[PDB]
């Protein structure tokens, strides 16, 4: 089985610096050229950057080119991406690649072999989220469907985790997906779908945990009455 | 670079239906065309190389097809393990290598209309400065839904963002989040704030709304 490990993503500044690693098992390294590609949040692929079996030909994507240098240590069976003057278009999951064809260098281009792939985020500062209750209100019949839910509000980076009831309540829980504000900051909401007879009687608390600034916030939501 | 097309964006498909998946290329590529899929939370595998030649272990429903500027990919018989995003890459002029922009095979399901309420901006949220307004579709398919605010009669634009859900695991339907955000300053000198869903399971776009102080 061969096996492609990337590591070295996390955090970091725009303008700055890092150094992503991909450890290769499983096959003869030398004898294969070895490829990043890329993958921005809710995206497609990207080809970054590529490098011969012999290590003396590199390209680049045109957008990376001056701020990324691809690199191999062929007899410690390693891949490296150096990335310098990171833009926030940069922020990724990175994947090494491995071409499936040895010795005909005109049929290089296919990728048989992907590694899970390593996260990298550009960040301007670690924010928790504020928590604010999205109340039921007599809006829904008090004989069908209500709503209810909390509204987990300027953060950064992903993810933040929310239950209800301390995960006692998990049926009809919809959690969206983080979406970036203009300010650069993440905004989501958590809605849950009860009926409109346990207003009042059922209690209802949602449980958000931010673990990048050790957030925890446990927010009563409760019905307005107009 | 050579830009490649794939349309249609999503392929609504049930098990065992016949599913075919169009990629496209702005200059000839020759028969040096790849196919990837690519499943949530996973690294691409490869399916198909050389446009027609199936990857080690793929299994025979997958077909590929075409030249020069014109390519599919065709699943005989739709597995539920095949629901998935499938990508198509040229090899013929690199650097650069590029992907078309992906084809969802999406799981189909009847027309399921959307159940529709709206949250005003909570007092503590005020209280900082600002005002979120959330209108919230619940379990909808298909995922095409129309949003509009209306703030004392007024539309909206500009100011709302949407969120939409990965289809539900259970039973397929999409909900979506639609959220206004306005300063504490603008929401208070406006009382009714509405939000009107026009989707095709509603045979009349359905509008939910509140009074700001009431």
């Amino acid at each position: 089985e061969v096996q492609l490990l990337e590591s070295g993503g996390g955090l970091v500044q725009p303008g700055g610096s890092l150094r992503l690693s991909c450890a290769v098992s499983g096959f003869t390294f030398s004898k294969y050229a070895m490829n990043w590609v890329r993958q921005a949040p809710g995206k497609g692929l990207e080809w970054v950057s590529h490098i011969s079996g012999s290590g003396i030909s590199t390209y680049y994507a045109d957008s990376v080119k001056g701020r990324f240098t691809i690199s191999r240590d062929t007899s410690k069976n390693m891949l490296y991406l150096q990335m310098n003057s990171l833009r926030a278009e940069d922020t990724a999951i990175y994947y090494c690649a491995k071409d499936a064809i040895s010795g005909q260098i005109w049929l290089q281009g296919t990728f048989d072999y992907w590694g899970q792939g390593t996260l990298v985020t550009v960040f301007n500062q670690i924010k928790g989220p504020s928590v604010f209750p999205l109340a039921p209100s007599s809006k829904s019949t008090s004989g069908g469907t209500a709503a209810l839910g909390c509204l987990v509000k300027d953060y950064f980076p992903e993810p933040v985790t929310v239950s209800w009831n301390s995960g006692a309540l998990t049926s009809g829980v919809h959690t969206f997906p983080a979406v970036l504000q203009s300010s650069g900051l993440y905004s989501l909401s958590s809605v849950v779908t009860v009926p409109s007879s346990s207003l009042g009687t059922q209690t209802y608390i949602c449980n958000v945990n931010h673990k990048p600034s050790n957030t925890k916030v446990d927010k009563k939501v409760e019905p307005k009455s107009c | 670079e050579i830009v490649m097309t794939q349309s249609p964006a999503t392929l609504s498909v049930s098990p065992g239906e016949r599913a075919t998946l169009s990629c496209r290329a702005s200059q000839s590529v020759s028969s040096n065309l790849a196919w990837y899929q690519q499943k949530p939370g996973q690294a691409p595998r490869l399916l198909i190389y050389g446009a027609s030649t199936r990857a080690t272990g793929i299994p025979p429903r997958f077909s590929g097809s075409g030249s020069g500027t014109e390519f599919s990919l065709t699943i005989s018989s739709l597995q539920s393990e095949d629901f998935a995003v499938y990508y198509c890459q040229q090899y013929n002029n690199w650097p650069p290598i590029t992907f078309g922009q992906g084809t969802r095979l999406e799981i189909k399901r009847t027309v399921a209309a959307p159940s529709v309420f709206i949250f005003p901006p909570s007092d503590e949220q005020l209280k900082s400065g600002t005002a979120s307004v959330v209108c919230l579709l619940n379990n909808f398919y298909p995922r095409e839904a129309k949003v509009q605010w209306k703030v004392d009669n007024a539309l909206q634009s500009g100011n709302s963002q949407e969120s939409v859900t990965e289809q539900d695991s259970k039973d397929s339907t999409y909900s979506l989040s639609s959220t206004l955000t306005l300063s504490k300053a603008d929401y208070e000198k406006h009382k009714v704030y509405a939000c009107e869903v026009t989707h095709q399971g509603l045979s009349s776009p359905v509008t939910k709304s509140f009074n700001r102080g009431e």
